[PDB]
């Protein structure tokens, strides 16, 4: 989903 | 630069656009709905063209009556509908089974498509009349299919995924058939035809490219690869220098540049995968002069490639095209129907032949076992689960629900009676073999062995046969614990004089057959693998075929004898003498089940009392032996002393059971059923109580969860005034005791509450109710 | 996804 | 709290 | 294309055979290494199950349920011969060998059944069990089936000290030397012994460790063993002068980190560098100044450190700051913001004179590559699944991939940009111009891709660093530029 | 002695000792003579004689009463 690493 | 008369030159002097109007519009196929898009300038309008649909699969359409056709996976129809969403009407009702693909003859008038779960190509008229399987030889997987019916080209092509995938052209009639592209495919999926340049466009799932190519499978080029905006591409159509796709992967419908697969966007998002696409325009079903206009061809006529007349004649399923070629004589010769789960089959006596297309498949069946025919009138009978005989003809039409059979279970076997026009059939559930009339408007069926203790009652039976001559019913059963023995058994078809032929090493009994021009019963034995034959004497008996693995149906026609091995997965031939010459017709078959051959029998080179005597008995007849008949009523009357007329049944016993209330007669010798069972959703009887004079049955049900299955019920013997009589105020544990006083027209019951007890009254046809006692 | 339709 | 199928 | 199913390896005839039930089906035979595919058996197979071999006789025999054959095969090829067929062998799932009898197992009749290996022997099979639910397989455990004396197995080397090889012994054919094969690095002069590939390769992150991976896609050899490392590895880039690499780490929800580790013989455990930062998205090496750039996202800032630790300094501050990319020899720096405004953003290397390269049609821009071979700008947008080109001025802008997907790691060599993608879990190639020669340089990865750089093994720009003569003349911290040495502070306190 | 009618053998288990030695006795092989479906049994220590009732299957074991050594 979110823009992690 | 130049285009095709549909199309205009811009002032660029090298792109062409449509002749005007008509507003393109864009069909997709999504599980619930067919969205429509209408492309008005350069935006969409999406809404849904029909409101009843299951899963849409296919979509095409049809120029000149302005029709979109699509099929229902679920339903296992084909339909069409007007543009506008009107005249929504059925074009196939039966025999198609995972139809994957559709395309219309505009020209010829002709409906093409894709099976996939038949492994065909079949093709019919624009109104679905008449129907044959078109390309059967070398289909695995057919999916994507495409037309060109513009005279000179009349050619068509398929895409196929099977073990070695492949797009294939051919004649529309189905004649120079060839492989154009071979080389770089996995998973071909979907197909669209360039009209005015001649190119099919194709895709690949799996290498996951769009590809243009020209007829002869030359000139091939790549619109769209090595691109990670294909995921799963399924159907594809194309109008006015663009595609448009579906890919299920991404669950959307895409568009792009249909030369360099550039300017790509998404035309909509689905929630479901869409599956099937169309692009409605005059420009995408350019005319052509029809070469079968002023042909005599009888049934279909299909257009081809072949120069002189561009045309031939073709005829459906089971018919012979004459000598003339230009008409069709009915097929009158036998064939096997090969019954199996899900599907029943019609295959060629002839092993040479790998068809399967005798007749129209009768698709969309659950928990097959076995299947009968009245040559009559063409029809095909079999059982369902819920308990009713489904019945279709054998070009798939007139397919209904004929009537209910057992409202205690579901039936097993079956067994036609060609002369009296009854049918027999077997319900485990119940424990009983019984009857029911095809004569007339009015159905009448009667339960005509029962299980009482003793070995001549039925135990569980499996398969029956019937011989309308002679009068007699054989049936093999599995037999009871503490009671019948597994058995060979006969009777007349009237029930009278049950009979014990043989008994044995008879375990896992399989269904009985009769030969009847020989008089010999076969049967097969599952626990020992092999197949007997015995006398209807009950005298010689001996094994025809041994080291079987677990045969399920078998059939005895001419000097044959063919039988399906369920586990060994191959249906074989062998001669009714003695196994010899075992041939086999098909293999690598799953899920088999029992066998017939459809052929002609008369009621000329048979008759019996039944059919000399028409109108003898006013509801059912059944044949003994020596050529009489014996009148029969159906299940709740009870048949007068003339021997000819019915009347309600005066005098039996009730018994209640938590499933279902039955009534059996006080004579031990009648096993039919004394009044009409109440069963069904909602039933949980704890009491019963009759009420002879005015003809009712009083029943208190009982459910401790859901409320509202809590009450009395009344109903008369033959099943009708079906009314609640008590239904407020029961307590937590339902009414636990029923008494009717049918002198005073009272009505005794109790109410179990939880801590409490209650006796009440009630005057019947009256809502005065009244407490007689409250104890703890 | 499966290639095949149902 | 009684008899039922 | 082809899905090998069930292989077998014969260490006598020293070849590899395998089925395929795919689309073409086919059996397959090849040199221990798979160098030589040739196929045995194309026509007339469909399905094949399973496949077995007897040393002895040197025949292929196989199974096939679609057909409901079993058939043999020489391993030089020729002709099928059918050993048995027919409606009584409905799914042959395996097969083996052994002496005179062939014995195979059946899934629909529930039997492990014994027959002559002879084709053309008529008589039925004798089974040795009944009624196993679920077969599907059978082999011989003998020594005869095994045989370990180098006469028996035609002099096969490996037998002894696996023929001196440091890592693979694979034998061939009819030669007598085994042919050393290389599970990482690159086999040397010497011809038995491995070292690392002193070659130009990519690295990339993933959850705790640092991996390899060739330029080639048909060489499936690692350039160095995985490296493993404390917490997930977010960001890499490497340092050729001492030929190590550093990378980023990422502890519990805040605890970030910055290490390096030894590409040498040596490979001792990473070195720390800083702990108790924040979480670093990113981290850049300056070859000529000799300074290291790294962006804290959970502190909104891009510091700058040196290669020892040693000296710090805030170069901007940033909304949601990612990837970084360095050019000393023009003095210019340039940086990715995915916050509020997401913007591509340039400034000296001391931080000053900060301008916007471009700053429309950016939500998500992840990953950034700067190609000093050809002067452009590269940058990839997660959010709209694009990989963007331009000029150094941001003039040319171009898309060079569309549909990216998740892209995060973005590096360019030679003629090719690398990404990783962090919702398909691989690492993608294209051609840096028009991004046509699109193929997966990774299987789907067990866990996401966190980050790329290459390893060069040549000098990049080599440019006179002004910032060494006299420290520059700055009093502690200073960084090349467009026009001269640029001076910096500590972040210590208030300067 | 017990029958494991999920694994149609008859097996045999030691009861002396600190340590349990298991074997199975009678398998079922493509003959009659094998265990179809063991339900019951019964040994005769002397005379070394051991019954058993099958249930047979639906191959050449039929339902019958048996009988073979210990061993
Ligand atoms: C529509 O088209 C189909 C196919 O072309 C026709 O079907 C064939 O019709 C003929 C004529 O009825 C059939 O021939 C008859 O077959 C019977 C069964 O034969 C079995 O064994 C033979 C080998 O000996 C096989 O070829 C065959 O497949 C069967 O397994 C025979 O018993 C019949 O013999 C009788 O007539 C002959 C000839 O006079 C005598 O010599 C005999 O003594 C005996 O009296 C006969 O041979 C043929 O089998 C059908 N083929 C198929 C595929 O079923 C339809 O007739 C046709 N319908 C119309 C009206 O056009
Ligand atoms: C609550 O209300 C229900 C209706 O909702 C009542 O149910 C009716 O009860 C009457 C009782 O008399 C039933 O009438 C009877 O019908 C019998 C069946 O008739 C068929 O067969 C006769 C030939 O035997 C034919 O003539 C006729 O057309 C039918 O084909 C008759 O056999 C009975 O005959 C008796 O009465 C007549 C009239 O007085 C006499 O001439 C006879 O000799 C004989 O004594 C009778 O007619 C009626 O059918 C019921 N209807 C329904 C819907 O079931 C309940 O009675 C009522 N509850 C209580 C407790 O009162
Ligand atoms: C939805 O669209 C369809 C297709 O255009 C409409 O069907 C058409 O309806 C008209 C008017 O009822 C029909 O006209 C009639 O044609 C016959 C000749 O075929 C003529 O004899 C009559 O006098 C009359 O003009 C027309 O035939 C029919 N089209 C077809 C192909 O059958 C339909 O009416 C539209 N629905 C609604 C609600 O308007
Ligand atoms: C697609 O939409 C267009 C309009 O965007 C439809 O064409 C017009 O429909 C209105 C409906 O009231 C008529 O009054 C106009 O005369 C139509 N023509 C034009 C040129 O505006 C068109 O019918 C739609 N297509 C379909 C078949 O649904
Ligand atoms: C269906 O496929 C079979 C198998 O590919 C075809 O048989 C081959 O036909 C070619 C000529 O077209 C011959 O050269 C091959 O030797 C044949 N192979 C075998 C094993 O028979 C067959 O022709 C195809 N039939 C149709 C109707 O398409
Ligand atoms: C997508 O469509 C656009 C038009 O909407 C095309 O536009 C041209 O793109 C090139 C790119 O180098 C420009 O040099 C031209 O000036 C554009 N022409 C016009 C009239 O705008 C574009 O070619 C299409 N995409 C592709 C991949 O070709
Ligand atoms: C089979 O179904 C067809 C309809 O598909 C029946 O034919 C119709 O029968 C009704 C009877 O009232 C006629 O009014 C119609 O004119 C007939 N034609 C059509 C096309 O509807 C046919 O009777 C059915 N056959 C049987 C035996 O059920
Ligand atoms: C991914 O990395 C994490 C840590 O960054 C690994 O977590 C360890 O898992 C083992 C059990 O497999 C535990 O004993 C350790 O204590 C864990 N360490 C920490 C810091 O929590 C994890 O196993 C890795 N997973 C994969 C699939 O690579
Ligand atoms: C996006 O970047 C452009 C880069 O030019 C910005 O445009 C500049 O805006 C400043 C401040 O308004 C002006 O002084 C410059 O003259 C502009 N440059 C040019 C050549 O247009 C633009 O403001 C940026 N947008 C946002 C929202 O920051
Ligand atoms: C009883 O059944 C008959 C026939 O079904 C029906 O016509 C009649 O209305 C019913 N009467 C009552 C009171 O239920
Ligand atoms: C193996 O492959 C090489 C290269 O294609 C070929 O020249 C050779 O003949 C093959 N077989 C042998 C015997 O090495
Ligand atoms: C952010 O910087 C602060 C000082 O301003 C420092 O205390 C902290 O360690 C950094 N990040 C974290 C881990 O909060
Ligand atoms: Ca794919
Ligand atoms: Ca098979
Ligand atoms: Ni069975």
């Amino acid at each position: 989903x979110x823009n992690x690493x | 630069c130049a285009c095709d008369p549909e199309y205009t030159l811009e002032s660029d002097g090298r792109t062409c656009k449509v002749t005007g109007s008509e507003n393109p519009l864009l069909v997709v196929a999504s599980r619930d709905k067919i969205i429509v898009d209408n492309i008005t300038a350069h935006t969409h309008n999406l809404y849904s063209l029909v409101q009843d649909v299951s899963f849409v699969v296919a979509l095409d359409f049809d120029s000149v009556t302005g029709r979109v056709f699509w099929s229902d996976l679920l339903q296992g129809k084909t339909w069409s509908v007007f543009q506008n969403g009107t005249d929504k009407r059925v074009v196939h009702d039966s025999g198609l089974s995972v139809t994957e693909m559709i395309a219309v003859d505009w020209i010829g008038r002709n409906l093409y498509w894709t099976d996939y779960a038949l492994e065909t190509i079949e093709v019919s008229k624009i109104d679905g009349s008449h129907r044959t399987v078109l390309i059967s030889k070398n289909v695995t997987k057919p999916r994507g299919l495409a037309l060109d019916p513009r005279m000179g080209d009349n050619v068509m092509f398929w895409s196929d995924w099977g073990h070695h995938p492949r797009i294939e052209r051919a004649s529309m009639d189905g004649t120079m058939r060839t492989v154009i592209v071979q080389e770089k495919i996995y998973w071909p999926c979907g197909l669209s035809i360039d009209y005015p340049n001649r190119l099919i466009y194709f895709m690949d799932a799996y290498l996951d490219y769009i590809e243009f190519c020209d007829y002869d499978g030359h000139n091939r080029r790549q619109v769209i690869a090595s691109d990670l905006v294909l995921h799963h591409p399924h159907a594809l159509t194309l109008f006015e220098d663009f595609v448009y796709w579906t890919d299920r992967g991404t669950r959307q419908v895409m568009q792009a540049n249909k030369w360099h697969g550039g300017n790509q966007s998404v035309v909509m998002y689905s929630v479901h995968q869409p599956l099937g696409i169309t692009a409605i325009h005059p420009s995408r079903q350019p005319p052509s002069r029809n070469p079968c206009a002023s042909a005599s061809c009888s049934h279909l006529c299909l257009l081809s490639a072949q120069a002189p007349r561009h045309y031939s004649c073709a005829c459906p399923s089971g018919w012979n095209l004459s000598d003339d070629s230009v008409n069709c004589v009915r097929g009158d010769q036998p064939f096997l129907m090969s019954v199996r789960d899900n599907i029943i089959f019609g295959i060629s006596l002839d092993p040479e032949v790998k068809s399967n297309d005798a007749m129209v498949p009768i698709s969309g069946i659950q928990h097959g076992y076995d299947v009968e025919f009245d040559d009559s009138e063409q029809f095909i009978y079999w059982v369902e689960n819920p308990g009713e005989i489904h019945r279709v003809k054998t070009d798939g039409s007139n397919r209904t629900v004929f009537a209910p059979l057992s409202l205690l279970g579901s039936s097993l076997g079956l067994a036609l009676d060609w002369v009296s026009r009854n049918i027999y059939y077997t319900t485990p559930a119940s424990r009983s073999i019984e009857v029911l009339t095809l004569k007339g408007d009015t159905r009448y069926g009667k339960t005509l062995i029962a299980n009482d203790g003793t070995p001549l009652g039925v135990g569980f039976p499996v398969g029956i046969a019937v011989d309308p001559a002679r009068g007699k019913l054989y049936w093999s059963d599995h037999g009871t614990d503490s009671g019948v023995p597994a058995k060979i058994a006969s009777a007349n078809m009237d029930g009278t004089s049950l009979k014990i032929l043989f008994t044995g090493n008879l375990q896992h009994l399989e269904v009985v057959t009769l030969d009847i021009q020989e008089q010999k019963l076969y049967w097969a034995v599952t626990s020992r693998g092999v197949i007997e034959r015995g006398n209807v004497d009950g005298t010689e008996r001996m094994i025809l075929v041994h080291h079987l693995a677990h045969p399920w149906g078998l059939v005895v026609y001419g000097s044959f004898l063919y039988y399906s091995d369920e586990q060994y997965e191959v249906i074989e031939r062998v001669d009714k003498s003695s196994g010899n010459n075992k041939v086999v017709l098909r293999d690598n078959v799953p899920y088999l089940r029992g066998l017939r051959v459809y052929h002609r029998r008369n009621a000329a080179d048979s008759s019996n009392g039944c059919s000399n005597n028409p109108n003898a008995c006013q509801q059912i007849c059944l044949p003994v032996p020596g050529g009489m008949f014996s009148c029969a009523c159906a299940s709740g009357f009870k048949l007068s002393p003339d021997g000819r007329s019915c009347s309600p049944y005066n005098s039996f016993m009730v018994v209640s059971m938590l499933p279902a209330v039955r009534g059996f007669s006080l004579e031990l010798s009648d096993h039919s059923e004394a009044m009409v069972p109440v069963a069904g959703q909602g039933r949980n009887v704890l009491h019963a109580d009759v009420d002879v004079a005015n003809g009712f049955i009083y029943w208190c049900d009982f459910s401790s969860s859901v409320r509202s299955s809590n009450g009395i019920r009344r109903i008369k013997p033959d099943g009708s005034n079906f009314t609640n009589v008590v239904t407020y105020g029961i307590g937590a544990n339902g009414i636990r005791g029923v008494a009717l006083d049918w002198a005073a027209g009272n009505l005794y019951f109790t109410n179990a509450f939880v801590y409490e007890t209650l006796i009440e009254v009630l005057r019947i046809n009256t809502t005065y109710r009244r407490v007689l006692l409250k104890v703890s | 996804x499966x290639l095949x339709x149902x | 709290x009684e008899e039922x199928x | 294309v082809d899905m090998p199913r069930h292989i077998i390896v014969d260490p006598k005839h020293r070849y590899l055979f395998w089925a395929d039930y795919g689309q073409k089906p086919k059996i397959e035979r090849s040199f221990l290494d798979c160098t030589n595919r040739t196929v045995l058996v194309s026509e007339g197979i469909v399905t094949p199950r399973g496949l077995a071999m007897d040393h002895d006789t040197g025949y292929i025999y196989w199974v096939d349920d679609s057909l409901d054959l079993i058939a043999r095969i020489h391993l030089d090829g020729g002709e099928s011969q059918v050993v048995r067929y027919g409606s009584r062998y409905p799914t042959p799932y395996g097969i083996t060998v052994f002496g005179e009898s062939i014995i195979w197992v059946d899934r629909n009749l529930k039997k492990v059944f014994q027959a002559s290996k002879q084709p053309g022997n008529t008589d039925p099979p004798v089974v040795i069990r009944d009624k196993i639910n679920l077969l599907r397989d059978v082999t011989i455990f003998d020594e005869h089936a095994q045989p370990l004396s180098p006469a028996e197995l035609n002099n096969n080397p490996c037998l002894q000290s696996n023929g001196g090889c440091s890592h693979f012994c694979f034998a061939l054919p009819e030669l007598p030397t085994p042919r050393c094969g290389c599970a990482f690095g690159t086999l040397g002069n010497d011809g038995k012994s491995c070292a690392t590939s002193q070659e130009d390769f990519l690295i990339y992150s993933l959850n705790n460790s640092l991996r390899s991976l060739h330029f080639d896609p048909r060489d499936h050899s690692l350039p160095f063993q995985v490296i493993s490392v404390a917490g997930t590895a977010i960001a890499l880039d490497y340092d050729r002068r001492n030929n190590r690499i550093f990378f980023t780490q990422k502890l519990n929800s805040l605890r970030g980190q910055i290490s390096y580790v030894s590409l040498y013989s040596g490979s001792s455990s990473p070195t720390v560098l800083l702990s108790n930062i924040g979480v670093t998205d990113g981290i850049a090496f300056d070859w000529i100044n000799r300074r290291i750039y790294y962006s804290d996202f959970s502190n909104q800032t891009i510091n700058s450190m040196a290669e020892d630790g040693s000296n710090r300094a805030v170069i901007a501050r940033v909304s949601k700051p990612r990837a970084i990319v360095l050019d000393p020899c023009r003095g210019y720096m340039y940086w990715t913001d995915w916050g509020t405004n997401a913007k591509i953003e340039r400034a000296t290397l001391g931080g000053n004179f900060r301008v916007p390269i471009v700053n429309t049609s950016l939500v998500w821009p992840n990953g950034l590559a700067l190609d000093l071979e050809t002067d452009l700008l590269y940058w990839a947008d997660a959010s709209l699944q694009k990989i963007e080109r331009s000029t150094l001025t941001g003039t040319n802008r171009e898309v060079v991939v569309s549909t990216a997907f998740h892209s995060f790691g973005l590096t360019v060599y030679g003629q090719y940009i690398y990404w990783t993608d962090l919702y398909t879990r691989k690492i993608y190639r294209a051609n840096k111009y028009d991004g046509s020669d699109l193929v997966a340089m990774t299987t789907r990865l067990p866990t996401q891709p966190s980050g790329i750089s290459t390893v060069v093994k040549t000098q990049r720009q080599q440019c006179s660093n002004p910032c060494d003569q006299f420290n520059g003349g700055c009093s502690h911290i200073c960084a090349p530029g467009p026009n001269g040495a640029e001076c910096q502070c500590p972040h210590e306190g208030n300067w």
